[PDB]
RNA sequence: AGCGUUAUCCGGAAUGAUUGGGCGUAAAGCGUCUGUAGGUGGCUUUUUAAGUCCGCCGUCAAAUCCCAGGGCUCAACCCUGGACAGGCGGUGGAAACUACCAAGCUGGAGUACGGUAGGGGCAGAGGGAAUUUCCGGUGGAGCGGUGAAAUGCGUAGAGAUCGGAAAGAACACCAACGGCGAAAGCACUCUGCUGGGCCGACACUGACACUGAGAGACGAAAGCUAGGGGAGCGAAUGGGAUUAGAUACCCCAGUAGUCCUAGCCGUAAACGAUGGAUACUAGGCGCUGUGCGUAUCGACCCGUGCAGUGUUGUAGCUAACGCGUUAAG
């Protein structure tokens, strides 16, 4: 598949989904924990990336995915 | 990160070891400051070449003195100069490669040309 | 010499490589055989003295023959210190070592005893076994032949030390930055030893005129 | 060290460790005897060194 | 015609090291990781001219300092003239660099794929010996322990020896010059869910990077708060010895705790006594993981690439010991 910057936040968002499924009943495995960051993180810095280069995009793919703005 | 601070670098070490070769990178930039040391005398040849997209250049060597070298302007901290505080390094055996509006020249052409700017690596 | 016993060093002096086998290049050596035979040759009609450093036991007896051809001297055992550097005491055993050899002439032999004979015996044939190519000396040589370098390591140091000129074995196995002169290829057999040794003892018969 | 953390002033001077307090920079100060008396020194040397408890004006004994 | 003492400031003091220091062992790397602000940031062509450089204008009073000149019989001192350097503002130009603006690339980073090793983690099932206790059979005097002895167990039948019930905790051999993990740590077996790493390449992204103040998470044992469990070992506490003494070392018994599930505590020589990222810098040996090629193309072996992991060692550094491509260069 592709590898555009809206496709690399839709595979973690799925990816992220399935491990807080996990979480809910293993929720003692603290290994996976530290790997849920990560991808929580590169997210974090994608999106930051697509939101000083375009605005529009950005409001269209927290519209669609149901994604938390962060403030300043 | 800077790459001219792996410049000096990469030819320092070279003299550590006593090697001939270098095969240091290709830019804007580092095309400008290798010229200088052609006609100042302190490489004896220069050569370009490519393996990808990418370029790079080969440089030559000289066979109890050591080639020193020093950084100045850092991304840290960088270091600028007016005409009347150009520095003379060891009263003329070193030299200055420092970057003008009219392009990169050495500090005794800049004595000439009245024009000061940022120094970037002294060499003795 | 091998994989595990190649020094970086002479890495530009190697041309190719075999199955574990080692090539030396005989194309930058060809050069250096000239600047030694033309040193060599230019150096014995001035009337210096040599010396020749050789101790392996494949060409103990070679380089003893090789010094008889020439007024030059040899080592044919072991350095035992100091033999250049501490040259004072040097003489002291070979002013020594001149003299026993007229003290066997007289006949005070007959008036010591049994034991304090062999004293003297064993005496003189340990400086022989040492102080045997150095007998008409009388100074400190000018230019020093080394070879071997891995077993005489001691010899080529106090010629770096006193600030003497002279040739190593420059092949795999040492550092080449000790010699001025530099002749690889020597480790391999009598032939490459011969070849060379000959050649250069060869370069001093015409130079001595 | 970074120059980030010479901004936030990492580096500071020393404070003097001025060896006559009582006197408060003044050059002398005067001051009524309490009590003369003798005391022994240090282990090596061995005397009785005379001294004085002096109640000075600038409120310090 | 002053000389010394004391006090105060600077220097010496590189002893707060921008110029100009250091954190392996001398004082100094958070226990570790993820990440906010902040700092810095790959390459190529343009835009602007904020920073930066050049030329002019105004101003930073006078005195003082600096250079020159002059006047007190010289000097201090007084006077005349003129600064340089540096700061602020305006103005006209230069556009490399920092920065800004508009497009480009893929080497750094990441995604999609296709392969691959491992005690990565969590949860649930399965397995054997060994030990202990009880049940009995057999049998009859010691057993057990120590540098020597005793306490202690035992004819109310010990210990030993076969057979049997039950329980708890821990996994010999494999096992290391070994593997994984951010650390702390993870080893009898499988199975489930699940994280991370490595490599290959012809799908793609187009600098989306590094570090990280605060903050947050994990975090050996010990210990605490409830509820269970408790075989063995064992602080404490007793007893028997050694000793002048023995609130110890030794010996016999032994509570908490050691175990499980919820949570607190957040400390260790939590050590590689060495922060993380990146580029460059001689080699020798052999250990994995995954490719390539030769080869017996059955694997193997041999030869090499990449990412790691250990041991010697060159240059270089280091007060020295020692580090040394995994640097303390
Ligand atoms: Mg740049
Ligand atoms: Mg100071
Ligand atoms: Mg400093
Ligand atoms: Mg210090
Ligand atoms: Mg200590
Ligand atoms: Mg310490
Ligand atoms: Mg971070
Ligand atoms: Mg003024
Ligand atoms: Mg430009
Ligand atoms: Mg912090
Ligand atoms: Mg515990
Ligand atoms: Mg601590
Ligand atoms: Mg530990
Ligand atoms: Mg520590
Ligand atoms: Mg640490
Ligand atoms: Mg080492």
């Amino acid at each position: 598949n592709k590898g555009s910057v809206e496709f690399q936040v839709f595979c973690f968002t799925n990816k992220i989904r399935r491990l807080t499924l996990h979480l809910e009943l293993h929720k003692k495995d603290y290994s996976s924990q530290r790997g849920l960051r990560k991808t929580l993180g590169k997210r974090q810095r994608l999106l930051a990336y697509l939101l000083k280069i375009n605005g529009v995009r950005y409001k269209e793919l927290i519209s669609k995915l149901n994604i938390r703005e962060l403030k300043t | 990160k800077d790459t001219i601070a792996d410049i000096i670098t990469c030819i320092r070490n070279a003299d550590m070891n006593r090697k001939g070769t270098v095969r240091i990178v290709s830019t804007n930039i580092t095309e400008n400051i290798v010229k200088i040391l052609l006609r100042e005398g302190f490489i004896e040849n220069a050569r370009k070449h490519q393996e990808r997209n990418k370029y790079f250049l080969v440089l030559t060597l000289r066979h109890l003195n050591t080639f020193h070298l020093k950084r100045v302007s850092r991304p840290g901290l960088r270091i600028y100069s007016n005409y009347q505080r150009i520095p003379r390094i060891l009263g003329g055996m070193g030299i200055a490669i420092l970057s003008t509006s009219r392009g990169i020249m050495t500090d005794r052409e800049a004595r000439l040309e009245g024009i000061g700017g940022e120094i970037l690596c002294y060499i003795w | 010499h091998g994989t595990r016993k190649w020094n970086p060093r002479m890495s530009p002096y190697i041309s190719a490589k075999c199955k574990g086998i080692h090539i030396i290049n005989l194309t930058r050596t060809a050069r250096f055989l000239s600047e030694a035979c033309d040193l060599v040759f230019d150096a014995s009609s001035r009337g210096k003295q040599f010396l020749i450093v050789g101790t392996k036991n494949k060409a103990a007896d070679s380089v003893a023959r090789a010094a008889i051809r020439a007024r030059c001297h040899y080592v044919n055992k072991k350095w035992l210190g100091g033999m250049l550097t501490n040259w004072s005491t040097t003489e002291t055993r070979l002013h020594k070592f001149r003299d026993l050899r007229m003290e066997q002439t007289a006949g005070r032999l007959a008036r010591l005893p049994k034991r304090d004979a062999a004293v003297v015996k064993r005496q003189l044939s340990h400086l022989q076994t040492y102080l045997g190519g150095i007998k008409y000396m009388t100074g400190l040589p000018d230019i020093v032949i080394i070879v071997d370098q891995q077993e005489e390591y001691t010899a080529l140091r106090e010629c770096i030390t006193l600030g003497i000129p002279t040739i190593c074995l420059i092949d795999t196995n040492c550092n080449p930055d000790l010699a001025d002169i530099s002749i690889p290829a020597n480790d391999d057999a009598i032939a490459s030893i011969r070849l060379i040794l000959t050649k250069l003892v060869f370069a001093i018969c015409e130079g001595r005129s | 060290p970074t120059i980030k953390q010479l901004i936030r002033n990492t580096r500071q001077p020393i404070r003097n460790v001025t060896k006559s307090p009582a006197l408060r920079g003044c050059p002398q100060r005067r001051g009524t005897c309490t009590r003369v008396y003798t005391i022994t020194p240090k282990k090596p040397n061995s005397a009785l060194r005379k001294v004085a408890r002096v109640r000075l004006t600038s409120g310090f004994e």
